[PDB]
């Protein structure tokens, strides 16, 4: 439900412009809980990842270094 | 076998190219390095045959040189290509920008006689120009890896927008830690003070990965950098310390002055 | 009314981002600046309500300052936003990289109280890293507009990959011609000779716009640039003239040496 | 011509078929001998001729280096 909404929102410009008009209305209409909505509105990405079940996905995004040849 | 390396951009699902998404769709196997579990699920729905390259990073407090991680990633990719698989490498951002695994994999695949290519993607720097409303052409642009700037001799042009990438590991010389320390960042501040005053306003930038998420755009004086909260994805933007000034030398060779410029 | 500026990348149809294509699809009106008729046809099939911004460039030998062309493009976009249209500006490449019209229109739209934003896209430089197999992080990167490099004071770091954009109009100070002269390029060669030898191998790069087309990758000595064939889309890549050297001052403060590097 | 190039640019399956056998894929999608020759010699100008353009004025410079 969280992951499904975010995937749709990220790809569909019609839903993105609806969302930007009224974020709370759009998240309620796609079923997000009050605690999920609260997490979005406060910018708490760690809690969203808790609530999605993702908990302990190890994401380290460094693919280069500055030490040369 | 064959190899195509693609990027997925920074934002979930929508920032990938139409063509790059098609490559992922039609691959025999995908090697992924993606920002989060939402992105991982999106990929898996596109193509269920995925190997997650995140496993090659040090786990559980192990000491591992990142050069070994990258070798191990390159080797995993090539083993699928050598076996005969139509292989796609799906990295976040642009697969060849501040990212060695894809260039190394493509070099190796070509040397062993396999078809290999790289498809451009949207990098974090592409996201920064859009989010900050800055054109790198306005007064020019320079990019360096922060530790490379500290360890080797680089000279910035202070009329440009200067980017130091991987600022969170600035000065981390062992390639075995995931973050640097406050004292290393103080040394960087002292180094930059050759060109930038201590009260010069700099920007910590982080591109958003989810569509509900605002980018991080934190303005602070350069002097306060060592006390800032930084994450592996953080970039330091150092805006110009000086305005553009006329190059009277070259205008004279061209037979013009400033008043002649359109 | 509202404004969204998107990029279409360099390659026909497949290099636009998934979300950016959806913005074009759902727009009331699209203002376009695209590389060719194939791209124009593709856009028109996506959304038939298109105004072609190419019309604002000088026609039939007219003398027109490009500042006026850009002003006219911005005003046309804003007239649609002011009327109440859900407006999209579809530029080739990235709409905010070496592209003033989108930043100007977004600034003006916000000042007049409208919603306006920029979505990142794949630029010519993003294409170059892929096509040449170069990572800008390898020894760092610098970008300038070629004429700005001549008219103002900029100092390149010769350990980095240096890009001069808009090389075909280097030194064209009036902003009313479409190409420069060989005498102007000779002055640029003499200027670069402060850091780069005359026999230094440079690369004239042009990203492909059609899927059946190979990019232009022409290698030549710097001395020969003023005789080369250049087009408005050409960019000059100047590879490093020196290798990275150890920054002993900073290494000491860090309390390490070369042998300690991972 | 235009329909073929639009499909080819977006569809990785067709792109990989094309790269295996450019002339076969081009003939199957109806390109003429003259069009195929223009592709194989890199003559973008003639391709635009054969598509019928009226030589679409395409200047793509969207910045300058004069400041202000």
């Amino acid at each position: 439900g969280l992951s499904d909404f975010f995937t749709q929102l990220g790809q569909d410009a019609q839903l993105m412009e609806d969302y930007k008009q009224n974020p709370e209305a759009v998240m309620r209409a796609h079923g997000l809980t009050d605690e999920q909505i609260n997490a979005v509105m406060t910018g708490d990405m760690e809690k969203l990842k808790t609530l999605s079940g993702d908990s302990s996905y190890q994401s380290y995004l460094v693919i280069s270094h500055g030490n040369g040849d | 076998g064959s190899l195509v390396c693609v990027g997925t951009g920074l934002q979930l699902a929508g920032q990938i190219s139409v063509l790059s998404r098609s490559y992922i769709e039609h691959a025999d196997i995908v090697f992924s390095l993606l920002p989060d579990g939402f992105s991982q699920r999106w990929l898996t729905k596109l193509n269920p045959n995925v190997i997650n390259l995140q496993q090659f990073y040090a786990q559980n407090g192990e000491v591992k040189n990142r050069r070994d991680t990258y070798e191990q990633m390159v080797n995993a990719i090539l083993d699928a290509v050598r076996a005969g698989k139509k292989t796609v490498c799906a990295l976040y951002g642009h697969p060849g920008v501040f990212a060695c695994v894809s260039h190394m994999a493509i070099t190796r695949a070509k040397a062993e006689g396999f078809s290999a290519k790289m498809e451009p993607g949207i990098s974090a720097e592409a996201c920064l120009w859009a989010d900050l409303g800055i054109d790198p052409g306005n007064s020019g642009h320079q990019s360096f890896e922060a530790s490379q700037f500290m360890f080797f001799n680089h000279v910035p042009d202070p009329t440009t927008h200067l980017l130091l990438w991987q600022i969170a590991i600035a000065g981390e010389h062992t390639l075995t830690q995931f973050h640097t320390s406050s004292d290393r960042l103080q040394i960087l501040v002292e180094q930059l003070n050759q060109w930038y005053p201590l009260d010069h306003e700099v920007v910590i930038y982080e591109a958003a990965n989810l569509p509900i998420q605002a980018p991080r755009i934190e303005r602070l004086p350069l002097a306060n950098l060592p006390q800032a909260h930084l994450m592996p994805i953080s970039t330091l933007l150092i805006p110009p310390a000086k305005k553009l000034e006329y190059n009277y030398a070259i205008l004279a060779k061209l037979g013009i002055g400033p008043e002649d410029l359109g």
